[PDB]
């Protein structure tokens, strides 16, 4: 785990990581 | 906020796990 601040970008690929399939990033659109 | 949370301070692995819709 990391104990830093995640902002505008990391945040997107943090939430979209949980929702970043099994080696994906996004789904519906591109 | 809940997105600003993780940027202003440190957060968990559950909060944003529900903010990806």
């Amino acid at each position: 785990f990391v104990n830093q601040h995640l902002c505008g970008s990391h945040l997107v690929e943090a939430l979209y990581l949980v929702c970043g399939e099994r080696g994906g990033f996004y789904t519906p659109k591109t | 906020g809940i997105v600003e949370q993780c940027c202003t301070s440190i957060c968990s692995l559950y909060q944003l796990e529900n903010y990806c819709n």
